[PDB]
């Protein structure tokens, strides 16, 4: 069976010819590196629509976790490969699969601030509100990250505008520890709680102006 | 044992991709990967791993340093050994948490991650004929061959609002005619370089130092 | 009645004292200049909260318009005096009084880009889909500006994403001319119609693609 | 008959304030107001009026002048006769267009609306004994009071990544030592000018010049 160390090496050099001989041949579709990575994990990877859909065809596990947890979902997720997101999800991605850091495709999706997948995983029925490890949802993410759109696109979506992560900070919270005054703003819209503190005692006033941000730690005094 | 050429070019691409594995080679040998997150407790450069393999050899660790940035943050980077830099082939990274949680996954061809220095030499004239303005520049120091090069010159008016116009430049054309600038105006022009496709492949070098000039009257 | 245009200059000097000793001084609070603009919309022209509570408090008319059609909740709007556009509605201003652009405080709000203001409106019960003399409503406004909160705040109390202007164009078009494509995903995923055209027979992606914006393009052109 | 000085201010404000009615004095005997908006139609000078009072003065009109902007809007100005502008006292500004509808109606004080030219002369040096950078310049050319003059020094660190640091300059100081630069980092430098409260009062002026500096080691 060594073809599918072969198929493995020609699906993440995107080369469509050779993977095409290696499947008819007979190599392994889920052969795995010493990662547990199928060739599935790398097309995904490499952004080839055309490689991902051949080795779905022929019956990838499109579910395939490597040792870290990352399924092709996450790969496509992270790297903004909406193409290649819709086939995987079109195939029965578990949408709400989780890595070692409890993050899922809409965690990534958010993090690395990919609007329009972030959209597409919530229209194919994406946990809102899941939690990593760290206790964030989706919208910790986007808050941190100043991502208004993905923000407002969660928020629609049914988010929990008043979610606690481990450190018990909410949104609210970290869209003040980084000045997203326009985030602030669109949270609050949204029924965020400006008297709600963390485990360690401070609000998101109180965490403006220990930033120096005063400007902002005046628009959550007033309302 | 800091190095201001690398981390001047780290610090570039860094605000391009924030939170984001990036590589890149400036001569084709090397190749450098690199990462910026906030400062987190004790967590220091053995908290994570850094894995590389290419072609058919086995999977090797890489060493990673860690420095604090200009903001504050700590940069993580490896730079890869030149003997295992071989460019027109895939090269697969991982970088894994101490636990063995994911962080990064990427694969690369160091042919395409090239970035090279800033062009140098940067003159604009108004042509004596037309009230064009005349930019010249000469190719980034020290870049192997300047034949595959293509260039980008930035043409902004004013402070806070730049880039009023870009300007795309064949490959090889270390010039630049401008004929649409309005008259009495005092423009202000930079030049990025880039490796050509398809051959090669990378990211915009940073601009060049910037010329400025006041362009005639009657236009 | 000397005194009404001492007032009034008084008023747009800010100044509080000499303002109240006219008051009392039996002064006429609606006293109007040669654009019939009273001291109330110069008070809130200003900034001045402290007079303009003065003059509210002593019965000038909340809703007095200058020949402009411009009210004093038009001012604070378009200024940003979140204070003083809460405590003319407080007194009964017309949320939805138009001037002779058409253009409501949320439509001054929103081309400005006062968020905060644009959410208070709103919570004062502001028509989200008030058409100005072009036909845009505040969301259009939003759209060409690029303010993505602003679009995300008016989509999420009840605005059209497909309302037209005079000219038949769709926020999703004025997004698309302005290259504002964050907005034309928070808009696509609100129900934009990417096959809409306008009386010129141009769809979003035909803007785009005038635009020169073929990045934008192809996110339409998907879905 | 376009007055660079002039537009090169002008555009600075207009790219932090867009939509807005922009009002600035250089030399507080003067006044310009301006404001940009989309090329439309046949829309000229004539399509808005320009109407001002003062003190007990009655409502006076300004003819206003366009000129196209180096991005392709349109940039409507008036300025007000030297015999009209007057400081500390409330001036009113309201732009009708030709049709009576508002478009544009503001109060200022002259003495609140100062925009300086920029400052002038950076340098930067490490100091001998410590490693600190040591920031000096020349307060903005032909400036009434210099000692009403408050700076702000830019401290940034490679392109894209700007505004790494801001510090605000006690008045009348034309100096600015820094004292928690990274060590082996190429950082750059400018600075911009205001009028002081609260006895005047303005907008930042331009930035200076930048200058860039090499930091030493072992920091």
């Amino acid at each position: 069976s060594d073809l599918g160390k072969k198929l493995l090496k020609a699906a993440r050099a995107g080369q469509d010819d050779e993977v095409r001989i290696l499947m008819a041949n007979g190599a392994d579709v889920n052969a795995t590196d010493i990662w547990d990575a199928t060739p599935l994990h790398l097309a995904a990877l490499i952004g080839h629509l055309e490689i991902v859909e051949v080795l779905l065809k022929n019956g990838a596990d499109v579910n395939a976790s490597d040792i870290t947890g990352t399924t092709p979902l996450h790969l496509a997720a992270t790297m903004g490969h909406k193409d290649i997101v819709k086939v995987l999800l079109e195939y029965g991605a578990d949408v709400n699969a989780y890595d070692l850091n409890g993050a899922t495709p809409l965690h990534l999706a958010a993090r690395m601030g990919h609007a329009k997948i972030v959209l597409l995983l919530l229209e194919q029925g994406a946990d809102v509100n899941a939690q990593d490890a760290a206790g964030m949802t989706p919208l910790h993410l986007a808050a941190a990250n100043g991502h208004a759109v993905i923000v407002a696109l969660l928020l629609m979506h049914g988010a929990d505008v008043n979610a606690k992560d481990a450190a018990g900070m909410t949104p609210l919270h970290l869209a003040a520890a980084n000045g997203h005054e326009e985030i602030v703003i669109l949270l609050l819209a949204m029924g965020a709680d400006v008297n709600a503190q963390d485990k360690f005692g401070k609000t998101a006033f109180d965490i403006s102006i220990d930033n120096g941000n005063e400007e902002l730690a005046k628009v959550l005094q007033d309302h | 044992s800091a190095d201001p050429k690398f981390e001047s070019k780290a610090a570039l691409l860094a605000a391009r991709g924030p939170e984001e594995l990036l590589c890149f080679t400036e001569r084709l040998e090397d190749l450098v990967c690199f990462w910026e997150e906030a400062a987190s407790a004790g967590v220091g450069p053995g908290q994570y791993s850094f894995s590389y393999q290419l072609e058919d050899e086995p999977w090797k660790l890489c060493r990673l340093h860690q420095a604090p940035t200009a903001r504050g943050a700590v940069r993580f980077w490896c730079s890869l050994p030149t003997a295992d830099t071989s460019s027109f082939v895939p090269l697969e990274l991982r970088v894994t948490a101490a636990s063995g949680a994911p962080r990064y996954h990427r694969v690369i061809h160091i042919n395409e991650v090239v970035l090279l220095d800033a062009p140098v030499g940067l003159v604009a004239r108004l042509a004596d004929e037309s009230g064009h303005v005349v930019l010249r520049w000469l190719p980034p120091p020290e870049t192997p061959m300047t034949s595959h090069i293509r260039y980008e010159v930035d043409v902004s008016a004013g402070q806070g609002a730049g880039s009023v116009q870009r300007v795309e430049i064949l490959e090889g054309r270390t010039e630049c005619v401008l004929s649409n600038l309005r008259g009495r105006t005092r423009y202000t022009f930079a030049v990025r370089a880039r490796m050509a496709e398809p051959s090669f492949g990378g990211f915009w070098s940073a601009w060049s130092e910037p010329v400025s000039l006041l362009t005639p009257s009657d236009l």
